[PDB]
């Protein structure tokens, strides 16, 4: 599926026979790098138990013969795929699932006058933060703390100062335009 | 004359409603009698009868007409009459002996069953059984 | 030709005894079934809905053995065996155009009882109907 | 309900009629003192949103009827009184749950012999640190960081020293003892 | 005068006989609130000496009958208004300048979906960060460390989202805009 | 000599010829490994001066003939032996003394249920902190910045638990029990 | 008694008859202004027990009728009166001495020259770190951390410099001369 | 020039021919180790811009033909030699200045008593701070923060001490005497 | 009458003020008319005279009795006479529509030549001219 | 004997008339002239001041081609040009001593003027004055 | 007639004591006339002996009955007389010109022996010696 | 036989003497001695117990050359010297069973008397009661 930064989002599974949900040994993964297998949490007979890594990150619950994997808030770590192993006695069933997680871009442009020699070219700047794929053009990267990714472009103008000039921001399918207009001082 | 209130042909419907439903994982949150707490068979009963009947209203439900529907009609007809084979005892115990149960359907009606099965059991021997005043029996429970 | 006379109308009226007798609850369960948005022509809808129905009954619809109902499945399941042979096949898209759907066991047999009707009806219009291979249809999923 | 620390915890709440589930506003909240509201979170058509505050604390989830409010981890600071508040329509219908909290007690023994006016007198130490009601008696209230309590109690023993000497601590039912047998010298 | 943030500054002060330049007791203020007066250095025959509050951050020198008060490099703290009194003896003639400080503003534009009761309400946010007069709007106060003022404004869209949809941010007669043209999903 | 934790002590030496005494050259030393001599602190006709490390640790006193050295305050790390040269002229004679540092032992028991797959296990701990041999022990090593020794062992039980289970801590000749009774639930 | 920073110092007290030492209930103090008392230590027996304050600064031995209160080494803290209390059963009698602290005063000349309104006038400092009196005066008060007394004066010489000039500081008793001879240009 | 610690100082250069100011761009720099040239600030038009570095510590301003390279406030580090270029078009002129930084020493003196074997021999201390140049000595190195330079000397009386004794500091042709005159006991 | 009250000989010392000055880099403060603000030329003029002779005094200096000198203080005494071909306006407006300037004396005297060539010239055409009451004209500058 | 009847008595005054001319300010620039105190011979101060006016008044002092002041300056180089020879020459102390002055132009005219007037006074008196080698005294400065 | 107060076979006795005594390092504190701040012979005497009796009584002690023990209450036997070959001073000054020292015993009675053997010889000279009123000299003392 | 008439009742007395003229004060030292509690037979504890005394007094009790006292003690080394023959030897546990007493000098004085006399009565009940060799009683120690 896809989500947001910091919404709660849900992963299920579920078993066939629709008789069965507690007798059920529930199992969910995170699929780390080189098909590793980091095992999230337990669910049996509605005894859960989540490794103490992922504690409050990752919650199981059931209803019926459904299960639940929920992530009470997500994080750009958590962007990747998931695994549900389901077990009856000694027959198994597995389900896969690609959470999708998202930052929503942050366009932001500003602009500072040269000093030497003179005060007639200005720079204005465009710098884009968002996740997976921040891009940022000019029409004429840095990774953050978040998990997120910055990344900008500068452009320069002398005098004169053939404004308005627009640059174009956008996260795979989201966009933003940011428009500088006019100075302070003309 | 309670001894003949709860004919057979009830007990035949409600096992028809059972062998007639769905088998599934899913469970429900309903009330019952707390079957440690109040552990007296006759007193147990007597309670667990009147509580069956605020349930079922809103517990046993079925579109409205079909044969399932009709059965629960009937056996709340039913209770109209019984109104008279009880006593009151009292208010505050309304609630008391009382617990909650998360539980498939089938177990719910299983529980049903088995209460109007024991209960037509006992009026059978005894008609004037259920006048007892349980109020000291009810006390315990808490 | 025989088709047309196979899917009788005690079938349709048996689940609809099955329907009328589950009792209502907020419960739901997780199924496979046919995604109808993804897959929006009727009768293939009904063409490739049918292929699930059939290993959806083994664990969906369950009863204790020799009741009304159990019994009726059994009805039934015979009833789609024999049927197979009035489906011409298109395999390679079974895991396409199946979803998962949430919802009270009511709301499924809804959809089965729904599937079972609009075949009668559509068979009864034509038993040459189902000749068609949406291959195409279901690389549209 | 009751739980240990740490461990994972579930309240529920329910609706009173079996034909409704996602239709029932649901929104769980902590009770403080004065039975004061707190609001965790809430849930609707299996929207659920929990307060930043309680955010990875606590979580919502429906089963058809029932509504479920699942500690993580429960810590001593979740011990109290929860309301459910369920709202359909111009009816509303509040059930309450408590939940008990408990951090196994830790009885701890040591000993000191008096530094003046002579080495004679022995002072044994019983320690407990326990909750909600950590206790300790000889046979013959600090607060810490986690938010539990610890308590202790000595024993002085003039020369020669009576042992042994046994120590009960006990966590409402909850229960051990310590004896402190011999001197190092 | 106006200057930008970081730049060098200077404000001026003069003698009216252009006769005289050195012999004028030169000295600066900056003036608070209450037009209080703040000693920021002195000038006498060419000999300089700026109080070590202001040292490195404001500097005097002459040509002339001309008095230069130079900002090495202007913060927003500067803004506000200079005097300058030059004493000749008996006589003393103050002049007034004013030093507007203006930091570029910075229009940024986020969105977020709704959490609850659904996912349908997405609110976008333009934020402008300037100084002396941020100003944000949409087209249908915080201080910071640095001293500049921070200002935002959402705006909430219900399904459909009809975008395009435009905010206008300014600082006095600075201007930008910020365009907010699609969602990711 | 032996003294606890934290107790004022004193090693003691004397001069022979009961005439003399501030006469005498007095220094003591402390043996730290590999036969080394740190010297603590020196005296002579009255006149005391402590090594700056010692200082406040250690200090030097005399009676008549009898010279002390007084621990102020006993640490572990001054479990070890001492030594008293004493010279008048060109002859010398040493004493050597052995302080034994004790800390009483502290004896702690507390349990913690299996969290899963089910809450039927209970696991009871019994550590024993002491000095300078701890020693645990079940019924059926870290190093403190104090300089002590804590040592820990643990016990499963399966339900139905066999309770009372009792641990045996001992420092040497010291020794104390825990005793497990009841839980909390049942 | 008096002693300097850090040395090792002793106090004494006795019993009046030389018969009796370790029968005496001997107890020190440090007397706080009002004569207030702060319990240092105790003696009894020749068992000791200083009191944890004090534990490592202070320390009490016996020698026949003669009680000791050695001061391992000396701060300025420790400078004022200090109170023995000596107790045979229905007796007692109090002894009462005075340690003097002292640290080695610290004397130090630096000089500046105006920079302003000229370079000409050179203002030479003599600055005296000492305890308990320090003093500082010009031939022609600040407390540190450690507990001494800093305290300086300031000398100003107009163009021509009158060179040398000498400061007198002194500690009491104690004295050491500073002489500013030549600047360096 | 020559300049003290924390002054006011001022480097000038100026253009030959007195008609011109403005016109001439003119550049300071730092004379660094090994001929290095440490760009500290440019001017032209009097539009001046001083690399962010030297910021606030250095500043360029002009008068008629002559420029100024001002020193906000002096410290160790400036002490050096400093290079101002002149260029009208293709041709340049440059001139070379030396400041030198100067620390008006700081001698002090103190004494302490030996606390061992005896309190016989005192033992006074001459310390002088000063720069470019400390050096101290009894008539009978470290650097700092500042960048200056402390020095010390120590000298050992055995009583009866041969008071008053006398230690020599000074910097270069700065000087200043420290007397130690007599102790606060005999 | 008053188109011939600033003589030609006037122009022909200020000329020689401006070829008989050294050229450097030196540059002063001097307090003239705001062009920019004033853009009309009638009162542009009218003020900027009257601007200069308060200037004159302590701007433009020189050793007493030198031929510089004198021709100053013509400057002054042709001024005395003039005050009469001006009307007063009012006193706000002192120190309205005036500026403050930072450059060369030479310039300085440029600009003062200048304003008395450009005066004299339209004094020749009209006499009457510089009797306008220019307070409106004055409100617009800031 | 030629040389005592060169610098005319009309060449101090046309230096006075600049002087007297020029326009007092608070102004000040920075130019190359002998240190007075650094070396405090006249007779060789004025030797050596000579051939730093005459770098000097190149870039120094300049008017408007052909005014009156422009033409003085000139009547001035072109004398200096053959008072060359009648000065002996000891070129290395050459930058020594040489000092800048920050000063007012009119203090710049009032040195030059008075080596000027000095100058005349001076060779009026004798004009075999300057047959003396004062490198050593610039060995001084 | 106080010249021959202190008999000779005092003195003996005295040096017995310190003959008789044991060698060691130990080591006692004990009150006594300080020497430097009374430096007067006769009232640095006057105040020696008188503080000696005081001293004697806690200070020099014996077995009882033994041969020291009655050479000390022979001591003080002879001290009842002496009270009156002295005169009284004043009151303030005991505890004045006195200090504490922290020596051997044996160094004790070298201290009590040297002030009565001084004592008695001063005495032989004149017999009205210790009449004098020192308050004076105690009065210096601190 | 000989060794009964050696210690003389005088030299108990002066022993005495010696102790009557001690003066008493709080004073105390630190002196070797047998450790009655390690070693608690009676006739072994004199054994032993008298070897010490021999190396004790000298430099334990010490008087004036030739006062009353400083002769006793010459007379009381005298008297040991030729007793060492009445005693049979068992010397390894030599520096065993010493312990040091921290004690007034009376109290020393009076362990020393204490010895004397217990030896003079014991030897005259039996001159040949010292002939043991109670090497296994040091043992104990
Ligand atoms: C026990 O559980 C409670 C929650 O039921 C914990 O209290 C909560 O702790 C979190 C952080 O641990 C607090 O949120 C914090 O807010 C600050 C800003 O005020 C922010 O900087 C942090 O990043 C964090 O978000 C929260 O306010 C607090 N209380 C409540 C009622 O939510 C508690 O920490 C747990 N542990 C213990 C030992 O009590
Ligand atoms: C903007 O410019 C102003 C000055 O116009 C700056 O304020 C001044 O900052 C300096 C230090 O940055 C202050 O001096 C300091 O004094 C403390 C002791 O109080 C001392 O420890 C420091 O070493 C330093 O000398 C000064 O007091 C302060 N204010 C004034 C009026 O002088 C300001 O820091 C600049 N930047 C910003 C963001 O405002």
């Amino acid at each position: 599926v896809t989500a947001f930064l910091g919404e709660r989002v849900t992963l299920t599974s579920y078993w066939r026979r629709v008789s069965l949900g507690p007798e059920i040994e529930v199992s969910w993964f995170k699929l780390g790098p080189g098909e590793e297998q980091v095992l999230i949490g337990r669910m049996h007979h509605d005894v859960i138990f989540i490794e103490w890594p992922f504690r409050g990150f990752f919650d199981i619950h059931r209803s019926a013969n459904t299960f639940f994997l929920v992530v009470t808030a997500a994080n750009i770590s958590h962007d990747g795929n998931y695994l549900c192993r389901m077990k009856l006695g000694e027959t198994e069933v597995t389900k896969q699932e690609h959470l999708s997680v998202v930052k929503p871009l942050t366009l932001s442009v500003h602009s500072e006058r040269s000093q030497f020699p003179d005060f007639s070219v200005l720079t204005v700047t465009c710098t884009v933060n968002a996740f997976p794929h921040p891009h940022v053009q000019w029409l004429m990267v840095m990774k953050e703390k978040d998990g997120s990714l910055s990344v900008a472009v500068d452009l320069s103008l002398p005098k004169p100062w053939h404004l308005p000039v627009t640059c174009v921001g956008k996260n795979d399918k989201e966009e933003a335009h940011g428009v500088y207009v006019s100075g302070y001082l003309s | 004359y309670c001894s003949h209130m709860i004919g057979s042909g009830h007990l035949q419907s409600l096992q028809r409603l059972i062998d007639s439903q769905m088998e599934t994982s899913c469970q429900i949150t309903f009330e019952f009698v707390d079957q440690e707490q109040l552990k007296d068979p006759v007193c147990y009963l007597k309670k667990a009868f009147l509580l069956v009947q605020d349930i079922m209203e809103d517990t046993m439900r079925f579109r409205d007409n079909t044969p399932n529907a009709i059965a629960i009609v009937q056996l709340q007809e039913l209770s109209l009459r019984l109104k008279s084979c009880f006593t009151k005892d009292y208010e505050e115990h309304d609630k008391a002996c009382v617990r909650t149960f998360y539980e498939t359907p089938l177990q719910l009606l299983e529980k049903v069953k088995n209460v109007f099965n024991e209960t037509k059991n006992l009026l059978d021997k005894d008609w004037n059984i259920f006048s007892k005043n349980c109020n000291n029996s009810f006390a315990e429970c808490s």
